[PDB]
């Protein structure tokens, strides 16, 4: 098990210390930020708050905004 | 009204619903029991507003989340600088340091 | 029904029922960092005289590291670069006896400082898992050969010196190549060890290096057991 | 276990003898009031009633009030 | 069990790598795409997204469309 206070499908250390979302074959994989791999792909390094379901207090979680499973 | 011709239209408030995701089947379904008047006062109190008309003289109001140091839940948000807010909210960049 | 039951679990980490001290929580967090590696790797370390210490003295004015070189004061971290020894808070010293000194912190909240201990531990038991006949295991050689071909696990694990040296050799084919770069071959094992045992870093290792993940997974459920047995039998 | 009559989420001895709330890295931590450890940090000493879910009878608990999980 | 992220009743390796649908006696079978067998039958090789329940974001799943369990 891994702790997840806000219950938004992404653990606490990733939200505090930086994460990103990447695809490998056709599946999306949320991963902690590694500069040696996620800079050559040209990705973004997100940081959110580990005790809010949505850091900007709007009705779309931090998981959905980064994953794209959201209102289009 | 026929003498002076002054009649305008104010806008006091706006009702309207949110449509959230459904993990079960991927669809997006409007929930009819929640409007934005439960949401927008919570955005207006934990964020910071930046208005900007550098794109052909049109004001583009945005709001970036920012820390309030007298609230224990709001002090958990990441530290947001003015350069980072201008970079991620509008689309500034620094190709030569500037 | 389950409403208050899950509301209690959602605050089960937040409320602190009895606190009564400050430096006692760092001790507990360090111990629960350490006790979630398996029981076998600690015996593998303690076979060759391994030592794990918990101090609050920062690693500059500690009594047992006052007399050291500059090439050991300039050693590389998990990221590859050298760390200033004012900044280093975890160090393994093995000039004659393998000894690892851990400064206590709040490791349950800090899963970045919690990875350097896993890196130095994987540095500790590294050669004794790699070496069998005073030489790098050819299965591990096949592993490094397979990882250098994949363009993603390559730049995940190897330091940039290793990749910029290997294409000059274009093939890890020489008996001198293993004898000339054993530090990198040890670092590649310790980095995968730290990625495996940090519990939010396993899915990095699973997708970015799937055949290194299976090597560590085979090592996990009984490889440590066999190497501990083959060390403790020759331990007399 | 720790008794909690009013079901506000904070145990009863904390409500009788004091408690405080602070964040540590990015995570909130509810703690009992220790005198010479929190007073020099400048936190507050809350005391409440262990029988009421909301000590001022308003529809916000003691836990949501001191934690910030409230209508903003 | 085979993995199926989107819950559309068809496994992810088939959605990524190709599949087809054909009846044998009077029953429907969904099969991986085999060029040695399925091309002479005159069938069609489908692909879709393993993360989306419906690849075109319309309310008919990828299983329902190719199988025939759909609004006629
Ligand atoms: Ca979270
Ligand atoms: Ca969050
Ligand atoms: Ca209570
Ligand atoms: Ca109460
Ligand atoms: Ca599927
Ligand atoms: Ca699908």
């Amino acid at each position: 098990t891994v702790p997840d206070r806000d219950n938004d499908g992404i653990p606490d250390s990733l939200e505090v210390e930086g994460y990103t979302v990447d695809v490998k074959n056709k599946r999306t994989f949320l991963s902690p930020w590694i500069s040696n791999i996620h800079e050559k792909k040209g990705l973004t390094k997100y940081k959110s708050s580990p005790e809010k379901w949505s850091t900007a207090s709007d009705p779309y979680s931090d998981f959905e905004k980064v994953t794209g499973r959201i209102d289009k | 009204l026929e003498k002076t011709k002054q009649l305008r239209l104010d806008t006091d408030q706006v009702y309207g619903n949110i449509a959230t995701y459904n993990f079960e089947n991927g669809r997006v379904r409007v929930d009819t029991g929640s409007n934005w008047s439960e949401v927008l006062p919570q955005i207006q109190e934990t964020t910071a507003r930046i208005i900007f008309n550098g794109k052909d003289l049109n004001l583009v109001e945005r709001r970036i989340a920012a820390v309030n140091p007298s609230d224990p839940l709001e002090t958990t948000k990441p530290d947001m600088t003015l350069k980072e807010a201008l970079k991620i909210a509008f689309g500034f960049n620094e190709p030569n340091g500037n | 029904k389950t409403e208050k039951e899950k509301f209690k679990d959602s605050i089960n980490n937040l409320v602190k029922t009895e606190f009564t001290n400050e430096t006692l929580d760092k001790i507990q967090q360090t111990q629960d960092l350490l006790k979630k590696i398996p029981k076998d790797v600690l015996e593998i370390y303690s076979e060759l005289g391994g030592e794990i210490y918990f101090t609050d003295i920062d690693l500059v004015e500690h009594k047992e590291l006052q007399d050291l070189s500059e090439e050991e004061k300039n050693s590389m971290n998990s990221r590859g670069e050298k760390v200033p020894f004012a900044s280093r808070f975890v160090f393994e010293k093995k000039r004659e006896t393998p000894k690892l000194i851990i400064n206590i912190k709040d490791y349950a909240i800090n899963s970045e400082q919690s990875k350097e201990v896993y890196y130095e531990i994987g540095k500790g038991i590294s050669l004794d898992i790699i070496s069998k006949d005073k030489s790098l295991d050819p299965e591990f050689l096949n592993l490094i050969k397979s990882l250098s071909d994949d363009s993603d696990s390559s730049d995940l694990l190897f330091s940039q010196k290793f990749k910029e040296k290997l294409e000059l050799n274009n093939k890890s084919i020489d008996i001198n190549f293993i004898k000339e770069n054993l530090t990198e071959f040890q670092h590649a094992f310790s980095l995968a060890f730290s990625y495996y045992f940090a519990p939010d870093h396993r899915t990095v290792l699973e997708l970015y290096a799937p055949d290194m993940f299976e090597y560590m997974n085979k090592l996990e459920k009984g490889g440590f057991e066999k190497i501990s047995e083959s060390l403790k039998k020759e331990g007399v």
